[PDB]
């Protein structure tokens, strides 16, 4: 479980200080324009994320497209290759993980993701499809058509097996291959905690969330955190310098959210390197790694979505 | 080698030819400059960002106001510029592990793509890897990765097993082609006639599993040779 | 000009086309740009040319060239 | 030693620049079989 994006949120300067009260910007004006740099910074988080999404999810040439039969001759996939039989066309593993995984508000945006949950669903699919159809050349261009039978002869051949313990002996590992799957999907959909590193962030996120929530009543020295409780007991004179002291106290607060925001945000783009890694190596052919992509003489993966990440079916 | 040569030769004019017409495709390398400068500007604009004080400097705040009425507000100046400074410079770590992890890659980089040639399949460069050739930049690096993209696929005709008198054959290295009146071996990868001999051939089970497939003889390499 | 409702809001100033069109300019929710040369088009983000490998189990198609590629990393 | 066995046959001998004419003998001949 690999965390690839976080919630591309976003913070209106004038919608997280009051709404729309002129003593608000005439204060912020006054003491500068931090919240402009601020929110450059979180605008270029959220395009790393969104290119995260997109060397993670879409390093292939062109959208490979699965003949919706997953029939390759005495194969079938549909447990691996989503099914259109669905509203939406996800496979069944991907559908168990976003059900089994629980995900405006008051001056914090959360920008959509660019690349929708149906449409890098359609990039884990095609992306399937080429590593099972066309094999490890997928991400170099065009996704070569070759015989499965000759793939997994190859295969074996990469573990030093022969060609007679698959065509006659098939059936052995792929039946293992798949009761494995099922005892896999067995424990997504009763263990929530199989998937912890998927929704801490999200946790994470929130409780930063709830930070910058929390702080908003911290009071930093004078009486009364709300502004508007000052600018009404208070008179105007004072209230203005008293606002002012809060100004400077909220943006500590948005700056250090904001640091741990790009901190976490750097974790995330290791993250996604590794993302990336995984998505090369442990999905165009047999890699090499041998704790990289799972414990062991790694054969493949196979990736699935995340409401913020992926999953890799080692 | 002659014609690989050559079409290296066209691939160094790409080279030249993209180089010439993408003159900003450093945009990855030159933004970090930016930020730095941006950050930079950053701080020299928090040089005029008052931090709740009367003004933001420290001249016209001492000229003012004689210092028995502005030691404190001159102590809040000091504060405010350092916090300032403890900002930047926490950016600038993070930028710093940034380009750290960066180049620890380049290293590496340079590494499996330079000091040597990187099995990984999308690291030295897109796909399947040849070389990688580095250049010097106003503050990083790049990197010509030089990479292998097949083309022009068309169907020939391939065996799964050869029953030689019931045995159950599978091909070593390469697969069967026909290219007219004539059939031959060659690679699994690539198309090129071999040298048919039993050495493309291995014996591991019998036919009788798949019903139907063909008879097929394996001439003895030196039944010619007794005759 | 024409409105355009999408996942991600409104878009307005964008003449909302259907056609299928590499992206440029991602706008969100899964829609991007193109110019139409005059007016700048909105559309569902096309994914791509659903390459429908063909499967085979005893014929090839062996790729009788390739290029030696360059890219700038 | 450059025998049948360990070397491969892919074109013939004009597509190499410069090249030399030698001997190399087949490993099958002194088995006489």
């Amino acid at each position: 479980i690999l965390p690839v994006s976080m919630t591309k949120t976003s913070v209106d300067c004038t919608m997280y200080i009051c709404g729309d009260s002129t003593e608000c910007s005439n204060l912020l004006l006054q003491y500068g324009s931090f919240c402009t740099q601020l929110k450059r910074a979180l605008t270029g988080i959220a395009v790393e994320q969104d290119k995260n999404t997109q060397e993670v999810f879409a390093q292939v040439k062109q959208i490979y497209k699965t003949p919706p039969i997953k029939y390759f001759g005495g194969f079938n996939f549909s447990q691996i290759l989503p099914d259109p039989s669905k509203p939406s066309k996800r496979s069944f593993i991907e559908d168990l993980l976003f059900n089994k995984v629980t995900l405006k508000f008051k001056g914090l945006t959360v920008l959509p993701p660019l690349l929708t949950d149906e449409m890098i669903a359609q990039y884990t699919s095609a992306l399937l499809a080429g590593t099972i159809t066309s094999g490890w050349t997928f991400g170099a261009g065009a996704a070569l058509q070759i015989p499965f039978a000759m793939q997994m002869a190859y295969r074996f051949n990469g573990i030093g097996v022969t060609q007679n313990v698959l065509y006659e002996n098939q059936k052995l590992i792929a039946n293992q291959f798949n009761s494995a799957i099922g005892k896999i999907q067995d424990s997504l959909s009763s263990t929530a905690s199989a998937l912890g590193k998927l929704q801490d962030v999200v946790n994470h996120n929130a409780q930063a969330l709830n930070t910058l929530v929390k702080q908003l009543s911290s009071k930093f020295g004078a009486i009364s955190s709300v502004l508007n409780d000052i600018f009404s007991r208070l008179d105007p004179p004072e209230a203005e310098v008293q606002i002012d002291r809060l100004i400077t106290g909220r943006l500590q607060s948005l700056q250090t959210y904001v640091t741990q925001q790009l901190i976490r945000a750097a974790e995330i783009r290791a993250s996604a390197n590794l993302a990336a890694t995984k998505m090369s190596e442990c999905v165009l052919g047999q890699s090499k790694r041998v704790d990289f992509c799972g414990k062991g003489y790694h054969l493949m993966s196979f990736p699935q979505s995340a409401p913020h990440g992926v999953v890799f079916l080692h | 080698q002659k014609l690989i040569a050559n079409q290296f030769n066209s691939a160094i004019g790409k080279i030249q030819d993209s180089l010439s017409s993408t003159a900003s495709a450093l945009g990855k390398l030159q933004d970090v400059v930016n930020h730095n400068a941006q950050a930079l500007n950053t701080l020299v604009k928090q040089l005029s960002s008052k931090f709740g004080a009367i003004s933001s400097v420290l001249n016209d705040i001492f000229s003012r106001l004689d210092p028995p009425e502005a030691e404190v507000q001159i102590d809040r100046l000091i504060t405010g510029r350092l916090q300032s400074l403890q900002t930047y410079v926490t950016q600038q770590l993070i930028r710093a592990a940034e380009i750290r992890a960066s180049a620890n890659l380049a290293a590496t980089k340079m590494s499996e793509c330079v000091l040597g040639q990187s099995k990984r399949v999308d690291f030295c460069g897109k796909g399947y890897h040849l070389m990688s050739f580095p250049q010097s930049a106003p503050h990083g690096v790049v990197f010509l990765h030089v990479t292998y993209v097949p083309a022009q696929e068309k169907n020939f005709t391939t065996a799964p097993a050869i029953c030689h008198d019931g045995k159950a054959h599978f091909p070593r290295e390469g697969v069967f082609v026909s290219n007219g009146t004539h059939w031959f071996v060659t690679q699994r990868n690539f198309y090129e006639p071999q040298i048919i001999t039993t050495d493309n051939t291995f014996v591991s089970g019998n036919c009788d599993v798949v019903i139907g497939i063909v008879n097929n003889t394996v001439y003895d390499p030196l039944q010619p040779e007794l005759d | 000009s024409n409105v355009f409702q999408t996942r991600a809001g409104c878009l307005i100033g964008a003449e909302y086309v259907n056609n299928s069109y590499e992206c440029d300019i991602p706008i969100g929710a899964g829609i991007c740009a193109s110019y139409q040369t005059q007016s700048i088009i909105a559309y569902t983000m096309s994914l791509g040319a659903e390459n429908s490998v063909a499967y085979s189990n005893n014929s090839i198609a062996i790729p009788t060239n390739f290029t030696i590629s360059v890219t700038t990393e």
